[PDB]
């Protein structure tokens, strides 16, 4: 049992490190034998500590788009949700009180026709946000 | 009346959860149907008027019905993936949502990482009071607020939960009750929570298979006002047929290499363009009238155009396509380049891509085979060998058919989920509690009933 | 049958050279990298037929005035002013060119649809003549493998 | 050659222990057991970071153990290294 220290595992798990790791570890399993197996992994870890020393001495001294994506959804749904909103669904239920089956399919099958209505105008949103983004 | 209108609306959902597959199959067959037709088209005498031709004369109608049908069809596809499909990705997106909430604190201990549209858009849904609607734990709230209530305040906790104080309090004491009929209007009106429909609607918009039934449709409906914009619907055969998929991986599996290679060969190209474009300009004269000649390589970008163009297409190379360079100064330094030329980019660069293809092949036959090596050698739950239990005649088959069949554990999961608690014995107890803390020791690894009563059993 | 045939006419007996491969077994061998992936195969055919029908369609929508293919400027054989006609041209003579279907059509330099038509030739030669031949190429070694 | 050569890599890192050589079944015996032995006991970086702490450690201070290694580090000798055994096969019976 011994002593592991931060800035020593930070330069351990530095990516740089890593990849020298699993360019040594290739190396042995493919073109390494087992007589010089532990010679090469001692020289492999002289490597990096000499390396992980040095890097900790000279150490120690996208956005846009996705608000605009949230700020068109939220705008396009509350949009299609006002439909709800208004209220004013009393003069079509006056006459729900008398649709026929006919009738009923009728709204099932507007219901989404506007949710996908919804989506084109979502899209289109989405487009012109990113046009002006990149503009 | 309500009662019968919601009945109604259940059976039509019901009706097309049920036939989603088969419209989807019946939207391809129409495709390829309008498709066959418009091979007989004829365009006639300015103003170019598009026919069709007929010598029966009854294919513009049938086309006509055609395209009806198919407008029909994917949006009765639409219809069946909101009922059908929809579902389980509201399943599955609160069940994360609610377990990176529980066992990670996504909202209380970090945060969304500002550019992940998932994480930002599952602010909403937390607030909601229709939270796990589809998923079964619906304690999930509360058992964020034992975990974060000492720590991160009761007091904050309830209010990023949306869990009020008042209503628990208000039921636990002596409450005055009035009971609301559905028939109103008003009551209905007040029974949808907004918020949860305003997140499920988001949800929905940002998945990848309803967009492309909706790009599906709308290349429908721009059919009817161009006949060959429904000959995008034949892109369709690669999700249609599964047979399709495996030709179709040997590309998709090296993709990103595959693009690669195109840009290191645009590279490549770009280099001779530049060094034909500094030494060999005479040769790249592309006209036989003396008088007016057109001139190839005068501009870096026509230069470059004329290389990845003709000079890859062409069989032999640039030199195939350029003037012939015997007799000149520059001979030998023209036939290296052309013979360089086609040796790296003829040769080498379409031999790169068809090797990738050739590896993908391989790749994926080596690993359907590893996975049925596995599958037969080793037991998928304890992981022990198939020769110890083939020991006893068939006992590898007996104790993946009957002792740790997984299709047993997941029947045994749903039972104990559809159980109620109170009626749980001390094994089910035991395992729901590990299943709801998500340990899963009791899974057994590396052992089993008869390694255990080894010499009790024999 | 074949055999009766053949002394009606003598080159029916050309049709018992099919029986090679049932006659030798070291033969079976080599037909088994075609007849393995037989069905993925005929698949990929399918899948270059749909995706040449796409460029044919494209073609015969936008860029027609490309593919006169006679010499003799009164009498223009206008090989794309049919659907099928311009089907048959890109399958015919699109698919088996080593180049593409723009080695076989006009040249768009100075034109206002240079760039579609150079973008629309070097995809149709990456796509069909690269990727699918290599398909197929693929299918038959690892068939070997 | 390439993949062949990857994936042979990936399957005897996920087999086999790269300092002692033992299979992972036998750690597998116990759950977790071979992950526990190549994360805990027989972890290369916790070797490397040994040899950090034993040439950053002045002599006069070494333990017993530390000496040692250090004498046969020196020496270039690499009979330390487990090679065939760890703690659990010397003491099978004693711990279970
Ligand atoms: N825990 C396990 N549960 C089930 N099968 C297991 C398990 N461990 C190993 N196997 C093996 O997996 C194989 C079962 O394969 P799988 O469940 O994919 O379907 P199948 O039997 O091939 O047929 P089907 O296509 O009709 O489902 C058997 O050979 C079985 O011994
Ligand atoms: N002596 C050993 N030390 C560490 N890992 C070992 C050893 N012997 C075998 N292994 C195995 O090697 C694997 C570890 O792989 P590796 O160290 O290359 O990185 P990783 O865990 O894949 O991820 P990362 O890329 O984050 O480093 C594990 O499966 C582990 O069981
Ligand atoms: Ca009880
Ligand atoms: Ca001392
Ligand atoms: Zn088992
Ligand atoms: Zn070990």
């Amino acid at each position: 049992y011994f002593e592991i220290s931060e800035s020593s595992r930070t330069q351990w798990e530095k990516p740089q490190v890593k990849e020298s790791k699993r360019q040594f570890i290739f190396d042995v399993v493919n073109e390494g034998g087992e007589k010089e197996k532990m010679e090469l992994f001692v020289n492999f870890c002289e490597d990096t500590i000499f390396e992980m020393q040095l890097a900790a001495q000279i150490s120690e001294s996208s956005i846009l788009t996705v608000r605009s994506a949230l700020f068109a959804l939220r705008y396009n749904i509350l949009t299609l949700m006002r439909m709800l909103s208004l209220k004013s669904l009393k003069k079509q239920m006056k006459k729900v009180k008398k649709m026929t089956v006919k009738d009923m399919v009728t709204a099932f099958f507007s219901s989404y026709w506007s949710i996908f209505m919804t989506l084109l105008h979502f899209v289109a949103s989405v487009f012109r946000g990113f046009f002006r983004i990149i503009c | 009346f309500w009662k019968k209108i919601i009945a109604y609306q259940q059976k039509l959902l019901n009706y097309f959860a049920r036939n989603f597959y088969n419209m989807r199959m019946l939207a391809l067959f129409v495709a390829f149907a309008i498709n066959f037709i418009l091979l007989f088209y004829k365009v006639s005498t300015i103003a170019v008027h598009y026919v069709l031709e007929e010598s029966s004369g009854y294919m513009e109608p049938t086309l006509r019905i055609l395209a009806i049908l198919h407008t029909v069809i994917s949006f009765f596809c639409i219809i069946g993936y909101y009922c059908l499909k929809v579902p389980l990705v509201i399943f599955k997106r609160e069940k994360e949502v609610a377990r990176k909430l529980e066992f990670d604190g996504l909202y209380i201990t970090e945060q969304p990482s500002e550019d992940d549209i998932k994480g930002q858009w599952d602010r909403l849904v937390i607030n909601t009071q229709s939270f796990p609607n589809n998923y079964w734990d619906k304690f999930v709230k509360r058992k964020v607020m034992d975990k974060y209530g000492e720590f991160y305040g009761r007091d904050r906790i309830s209010e990023l939960l949306g869990m009020d104080k008042a209503a628990l309090d208000f039921s636990d004491a002596r409450e005055k009750k009035k009971p609301k009929k559905d028939s109103s209007l008003s009551a209905v009106l007040n029974s949808i929570d907004v918020k949860y429909q305003m997140w499920k609607l988001g949800v929905v918009f940002t998945d990848n298979s309803f967009l492309y039934l909706a790009w599906y449709m709308t290349m429908s409906v721009l059919g009817h006002y161009n006949n060959f914009f429904f000959a995008a619907h034949l892109l369709d055969i690669a999700m249609g047929f599964k047979t399709l998929r495996t030709i179709l991986s040997s590309v998709t599996h090296n993709g990103k290499q595959l693009v690669l290679t195109v840009g290191l060969l645009a590279v490549v190209v770009y280099l001779y363009t530049v060094v034909a474009f500094n030494f060999f300009r005479k040769f790249y004269n592309k006209s036989e009238d003396g008088d007016t000649p057109d001139m190839k390589c005068d501009d870096m970008l026509t230069c470059y155009m004329f290389h990845m163009y003709v000079g890859v297409r062409a069989g032999g190379g640039i030199g195939d396509e350029i003037e012939d360079p015997a007799g000149d100064e520059y001979e030998i330094y023209r036939i290296i380049f052309d013979i360089t030329f086609f040796f790296f980019v003829i040769v080498i660069l379409l031999a790169i891509i068809q090797g990738l293809i050739i590896d993908a092949f391989g790749e994926l036959r080596d690993q359907q085979e590893q996975v049925k090596e596995d599958m037969e050698t080793k037991c998928f739950i304890c992981g022990i060998g198939n020769d110890y239990f083939d020991t006893v005649p068939h006992g590898f088959e007996t104790h993946t058919l009957q002792e740790h069949n997984l299709a047993n554990y997941l029947f045994f999961l749903m039972y104990l989920i559809n159980k109620d608690e109170t009626e749980h014995t001390g094994q089910e107890s035991y395992v729901w509690k590990m299943y709801q803390e998500r340990c899963w020791e009791f899974f057994p690894a590396g052992d089993c009933f008869r390694k255990q009563y080894e010499d009790q059993l024999n």
